[PDB]
């Protein structure tokens, strides 16, 4: 009966005043408005011609427009009504607008985006529901707020600031609290000294004042003020402004660590107008007490809470039909909740035809009120039982309802692979299994648990028996791979306000909670209602990476994990971003909180944006299972960044594509092949292979016009392409060619991870005031078995130098004894580093075909390690002593983070690779650790 | 928050009045009493004085 | 005003109690007992071992027959043993795996147990069909059931982790009386031969004498520097000993309302898990968390002997009603009878 005056699509414009049947939901109002338009309207012929889908219901909230996308939403969920009541807008107004068709601008933009991604986002040919499209319509508002909350100038410049304390082994290099800025301009090299703790604004003001009467020498217009300029590295684009001590910029620290000069050049601010984002027209899109049958008459019933249903869950497996079979066979269905198997069911052997039928029922033990939000209905065709097929299906859906009706699903064939919740896109040669979920005259709408005062924690406040505490806190202080026996789960589930002030226990507390029931989950959602000893805890991000793993699928465990991660800083985010990407696979739905986190992160930084883009693209090109989800994420991202970033992505994609074409052509099969390489490369130069594409592993290092005489094809197995571009930046302080190797046939999902893990290890050692100088050479994966590898010049394979050798060679390369000793050191430090790191990562054992002595580093990541004679000889034992000491010291430094090493190792071996985890416990194993580690070294020696 | 603290503090003093309003006995007499009790029941305690193995059901016999 | 005057009245009545106790402290038990002959060395031998429990044993209790005894274990079962024959009169599997206590009824018909479930489940051995059926679920406690002792076939007292005790009527399944006053989790209790009084031990390092009839705290004893883990009445019923995590035992007399004796040694550093008196009371058998169970002279305070028959913590121990034998449970999943 609610009176709402509707703005009619057609006319002075005509408005219809109604009495909306607000008791029901939007469908009733739609029918009422339709009939009223049919009858009252003088132009009723217009709407009579038009069907129901030719008009949309949009309402003006605070000025903008919002869509009533779901008619299933109840009147209360219509925030317009409450908004009006607060504003007392009676009758309210909902604009009945007429639909329209897309324009060509939008279509071209969409084709561009789909070309970037490598996979259509508007594909609806492999989805059995509208989860994807609603994810897409929902990600808009977070992106609009993220973009509106950006600083134009600073983002354009994207200063790469930092806030970690300066390590000691660099504080020796720094003296007098000052550094030497080699200012450039045009060709003048004006050197001015400034204190190591000055903001760039101060430096610029000081330089302006000092040379306020000589700047014409520097070749700068006198008419310009200080703000008319901003510094910039030479040979890159990393701008240096903002508010930060000039000691806090990663490039300054790199220079200091490697002991090289600091060179800057004046520049101008990339104008904010170049960062415009094209406008978007897409308008922006209960509990158990209100949604229960009890206390109502059947004629006023529209919904039935999932908990009233005391019955048992049962499913109808009609049968299977495959176009062709690619023995005994039989099905097995399961319910699952994060690698858990709540209940199991199966059937009996059957003939192995191309199609089989039962129409049988399978009944589950778990009541329809005991189901958790996120259950997985696994369906496993075994054969004889050697698994041959699988597929999964959520039981509740994204919009808080239960699945009901006939479903036909296409099976995958045979990790994070088996938890996928999407249907095979092969609709014409995949095995299809149909099923029916019994229907319901009303929909089954699971509410969300209400947190209420839970006083078991409130008024159990004294301390517990020092016996029970002593047997509990010995269990809690175990490995994060600790098997929790039901004893342990019990002892902890009763002590559910003792381990609520011990963060180091959380992934052992919620590993016990039983998700098979309904009271357990209510209690556990009241447990998380008072978390004042978690939010304000210590932000240990080696822990939060266990609340976002396979074993956990809840909707608030991951929420608190992401709340912890929200407070990280940009560089910290960058260090682990590979796993955060790898940790959106397990998000049970498509839309989640980790995904919105990555979205919001990519729209206020640019290095994060770039690396996010490349990782999402690699997975979309590879992870067929989740490719739709990643594509949704990536496209929701690409509508927010600026036009210039879009163009840079486009150009990088073009270059990689052309190089892939040339590579695939080349590996089709002597010097004629080399000449054909030359011809193809020259033609590509002719075919608009551009000369300005920010090299993907380095958003600053631009590679210019190719240097053709330098390329070649190596004689190794894969025989990659040895490209040698030239820098496109004229101000470069040198002229070394930006090298790359381009290689086809070796999986680049391992070497991309391992490198992240060793980068983290380097960060840890740095935090522990050491420096073992490992070299992470930027590697990125572009497709399947295809990758672009950065080139480390000044290098030579160990094998080669052998085909006292290594020592002589070194003495030669360094005529001066001082440089020789600085080398021998940059060799000891690094050989130690690598030896320890590989003894930890369990890969040390392999022939010496992947090692490049620039310093020392390893390549081509396929006994503790290799410590061949030549290395030690390069290092009687004096340097050999400094070697052992640095080895053992680093070993224990790292054993103080075995929690983080184990979590990263496991989350890696579960999502990257194609009894195997235990080696990290034995390997990681103070005197005891030292003795064990020294034993390894002595054995290799 | 006075009505709770006061209602609690009253229970304390009403308890301490209970405990203090008791007629205790001299420690010397308490000891004498316990010593003469053990002295009285010392014979009837096989753990204190080992009794014959025959009277022990655990050692002498397996049938019970 | 009202609260500061009531706090100073509390803290004056407290020193009035301290002076009322110091007045009676005329002579020590070590002086009076200097004369009596030392008890010597109680050389004990392991007579029986009770195999069958699959995990830690948490509690045990002799029957009034001096032959049967219950024992609770982490394995989720409640077994009734025949000490003489080692045969299990019953092997009851439990609904809750975290059972912590058990108590053979004096009548022999019922046995009770409990733990983390916050319920004192009463079991019937002499059931209509002869099976092991649960007579009652004594619910109402807000914490784990820490200990309980049968008064009769229809009455049973239980302690819990809610910092209170309670008397139950098995028939109504209702807390007849509630013993409030403790400020800590109540680890143990012990009924006097006269069923009208019982003591209880708590983590506040103090014990309290309760009136079963009324339900009031009669006296409060202190002296332990740590949680009291075990407590029981002296055979006569005028004194009681307490075991604590402070690695020391103490004897308390009700009439003297103060500590009489301390039983401890510099070597002993771990807490006491259990205690029991001999039928006469001259011997105090204390269980320890170092695989040992030292025998003290109650009057001399000398360590007469040690019972070392377990590879793990000796969590619990008991004495037969006839004082004929000593049982000692342990975390090694084995009980042991001693003589
Ligand atoms: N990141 C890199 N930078 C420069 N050169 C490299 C890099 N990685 C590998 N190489 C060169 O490639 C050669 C090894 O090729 P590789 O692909 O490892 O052969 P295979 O695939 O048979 O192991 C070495 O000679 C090495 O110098």
């Amino acid at each position: 009966l609610i009176p709402i005056e509707f703005v009619l699509p057609t006319s002075t414009p005509e408005t219809a005043l109604l009495h909306v049947a607000g008791h029901g939901n939007v469908e009733q109002m739609k029918a009422q408005v339709w009939l009223r338009a049919l009858e009252t309207s003088v132009s009723a012929d217009f709407y009579h011609r038009l069907g129901p889908d030719h008009f949309l219901l949009l309402y003006q909230k605070k000025g903008q427009w919002y869509e009533i996308y779901d008619k299933y939403q109840v009147v209360q969920t219509l925030d317009c009504l409450r908004y009006w009541k607060v504003l007392h807008r009676s009758p309210g107004q909902i604009h009945v607008v007429q639909r329209h068709a897309p324009s060509e601008e939008t279509l071209a933009f969409q084709r561009q985006l789909n070309a970037l991604i490598g996979y259509d986002v508007t594909d609806v040919s492999n989805v059995h529901d509208d989860e994807l499209e609603f994810t897409r319509r929902r990600l808009v508002t977070p992106r609009m707020a993220e973009v509106a909350g950006r600083d134009p100038k600073l983002y354009a410049m994207h200063p790469w600031v930092t806030s970690k304390p300066l390590p000691e082994y660099l504080l020796k290099k720094i003296t007098n609290n000052c550094v030497f800025i080699v200012i450039h301009r045009s060709t003048t090299s004006q050197t001015i000294k400034v204190s190591a703790d000055d903001t760039p604004g101060t430096i610029l003001q000081s330089f302006f004042t000092k040379m306020a009467k000589k700047k014409s020498l520097m070749d700068i217009p006198e008419s310009q003020n200080e703000r008319d300029f901003v510094l910039r590295v030479c040979g890159r684009d990393e701008y240096l402004v903002g508010e930060t001590p000039i000691k806090n910029f990663q490039w300054v620290r790199q220079c200091l660590k490697n002991g090289e000069e600091i060179h800057l050049v004046l520049d101008t601010p990339p104008d904010p107008a170049l960062d415009e984002v094209r406008k978007e027209e897409w308008p922006l899109v209960g509990y158990h007490e209100q949604l229960t049958i009890h206390g109502k008459d059947h004629e006023s019933v529209f919904t039935v809470s999932l908990w009233d249903c005391d019955r048992k869950f049962r499913v109808k497996i009609r049968g299977i039909d495959i176009p062709v079979l690619p023995l005994t066979v039989f099905v097995e269905a399961n319910i699952q909740y994060g690698q858990q198997v709540l209940c199991q069911r199966r059937t009996s052997p059957k003939p192995f035809t191309e199609e089989v039928l039962w129409n049988v029922w399978l009944e589950f033990s778990i009541k329809i009120k005991d189901l958790p939000k996120g259950a997985l209905l696994n369906l496993q065709i075994y054969c004889g039982a050697q698994l041959l097929y699988y597929v999964n299906l959520l039981l509740i859906d994204h919009r808080f309802l239960l699945r009901h009706g006939e479903y036909v699903l296409h099976m995958w064939q045979l990790n994070a692979d088996k938890l996928t919740s999407a249907t095979n896109p092969d609709k014409e040669n995949s095995m299809s299994i149909s099923i029916l979920l019994d229907n319901y005259c009303h929909p089954i709408a699971l509410p969300k648990h209400r947190p209420t005062p839970d006083p078991e924690g409130d008024r159990v406040r004294a301390e517990m028996p020092n016996q029970l505490r002593k047997q509990l806190e010995a269990i809690i202080a175990t490995d994060p791979l600790n098997p929790l026996t039901a004893e342990d789960k019990e002892l902890l589930w009763h002590f559910r306000y003792e381990s609520l002030k011990d963060p180091k226990a959380y992934p052992k507390l919620f590993s016990s909670v039983k998700w098979g029931q309904q009271e357990i989950v209510a209690k556990t959602y009241q447990l998380l209602a008072k978390r004042e000893v978690w939010d304000q805890s210590a932000l240990d991000v080696g822990l939060t990476m266990q609340l976002l793993d396979c074993n956990f699928s809840d909707e608030n465990v991951r929420a608190i994990a992401v709340q912890k991660l929200e407070s990280l800083e940009d560089d910290d985010v960058l260090h682990y971003l590979l796993q955060l990407v790898q940790a959106v696979k397990f998000e049970p739905y498509h839309d989640s909180a980790l995904a919105r986190f990555l979205l919001k992160r990519g729209l206020r930084n640019k290095r994060i944006g770039h690396f996010l883009f490349w990782f999402l693209r690699s997975e979309i090109a590879q992870s067929r299972h989740y490719q739709q989800r990643f594509a949704v994420i990536l496209e929701a991202y690409l509508r927010g960044c600026g036009t210039a970033m879009l163009h840079d992505f486009t150009q990088q994609v073009q270059v990689i594509d052309m190089l892939q074409k040339v590579t695939i052509d080349i590996k089709s099969l002597s010097s004629q092949v080399i000449s054909q390489l030359k011809q193809k490369l020259e033609n590509l130069q002719n075919l608009n292979l551009p000369q300005s594409f920010r090299v993907p592993y380095d958003p600053g290092l631009k590679a210019g016009a190719l240097v053709i005489e330098k390329c070649k094809v190596m004689a190794s197995k894969k025989k990659p392409l040895w490209l040698e571009f030239k820098c496109a930046d004229p101000t470069a302080l040198s002229n070394e060619t930006i090298g790359i190797i381009f290689k086809h046939g070796d999986d680049l999902r391992q070497d991309m991870l391992i490198l992240q893990i060793l980068r983290i290890m380097e960060s840890i050692w740095e935090t522990e005031s050491l420096d073992l100088c490992l070299l992470p050479y930027g590697c990125i994966s572009t497709g399947d078995k295809i990758g672009m590898i950065e080139i480390v010049k000044d290098a030579t394979t160990i094998a080669k130098i052998q085909q006292e050798v290594l020592s002589h060679w070194l003495k030669e390369k360094c005529p001066i004894e001082e440089k020789f000793q600085a080398a021998v050191e940059r060799f000891v430090y690094s050989c130690a580093g690598y030896c320890v790191a590989t003894f930890v990562l369990g890969i040390g054992d392999r022939h010496n075909d992947n090692i490049m002595i620039s310093n020392l580093f390893h390549i081509d990541f396929g006994v503790p390690f290799v410590l061949t004679p030549d290395f030690l000889f390069v290092m009687t034992s004096l340097h050999f002593q400094k070697f052992q000491d640095v080895c053992v010291k680093a070993y224990l430094a790292l054993r103080h983070h075995t929690n983080l090493l184990i979590i990263l190792f496991s989350m890696m071996l579960m999502t990257g690779m194609p009894e195997d985890i235990e080696y990290i416990r034995d390997a990681l194993t103070e005197e005891d650790a030292k003795k064990y580690f020294l034993d390894q070294i002595e054995v290799c020696r | 928050n006075n009505t709770a603290s006061i209602a609690q503090a009253r229970k304390l003093v009403e308890q301490l009045k209970m405990e203090a309003n008791i007629d205790r006995i001299k420690v010397s007499k308490a000891a004498a009493d316990l010593m003469a009790y053990c002295e009285a029941h010392a014979k009837e305690d096989p753990l204190l004085t080992p009794v014959p193995a025959s009277e022990n059901p655990f050692r002498e016999k397996k049938f019970f | 005003s009202e609260l500061d005057q009531l706090r100073q009245e509390a803290e004056q009545l407290k020193n009035q109690i301290r002076d009322a106790r110091k007045a009676c402290a005329d002579a020590t038990l070590s002086q009076i007992t200097n004369n009596i002959d030392p008890v010597g060395r109680i050389q004990m031998r392991t007579r029986r071992t009770l195999r069958g429990h699959l995990a830690k044993i948490y509690a045990m209790h002799w029957g009034t027959d001096s032959r049967l005894l219950v024992s609770a274990s982490q394995d989720g079962k409640l077994i009734i043993w025949d000490s003489y024959t080692t045969n299990k009169v019953h092997a009851i599997p439990l609904r809750s795996s975290w059972v912590m206590t058990c108590a053979y009824a004096p009548s022999g018909n019922y046995v009770a147990c409990g733990g983390l479930d916050n319920i004192c489940s009463i079991y019937n051995l002499k059931t209509r069909e002869g099976n092991v059926r649960v007579s009652r679920e004594l619910a109402g406690h807000t914490g784990y059931l820490s200990c309980c002792r049968f008064l009769d076939d229809n009455q049973i007292v239980t302690s819990s982790g809610d910092t209170t005790c309670a008397l139950w009527d098995i028939e109504t399944g209702q807390q007849t009386t509630t013993f409030t006053g403790h400020t800590g989790d109540v680890m143990s209790l012990s009924l006097a031969p006269d069923t009208r009084l019982f003591v209880s031990g708590a983590c506040d390092a103090s014990a309290k004498l309760w009136d079963v009839r009324e339900g009031m705290c009669r006296q409060t004893f202190t002296g332990h520097e740590s949680d009291i883990n075990a407590i029981c009445f002296f055979p006569n019923g005028n004194a009681f000993a307490t075991g604590s995590d402070d690695a020391t035992c103490r004897l308390f007399d009700l009439r003297a309302d103060q500590e009489l004796m301390t039983y401890s040694h510099d070597n002993i550093i771990c807490g006491i898990t259990s205690v029991s008196f001999s039928k006469s009371g001259r011997l105090l058998l204390a269980g320890y968390d170092d695989f040992n169970c030292n025998v003290w002279d109650a009057l001399k305070a000398d360590r007469a002997g040690v019972l070392a028959g377990h590879d793990n913590r000796v969590s619990c121990l008991g004495v037969t009603d006839d004082g004929m034998a000593v049982a000692t449970g342990s975390w090694d999943s084995f009980l042991k009878i001693w003589n």
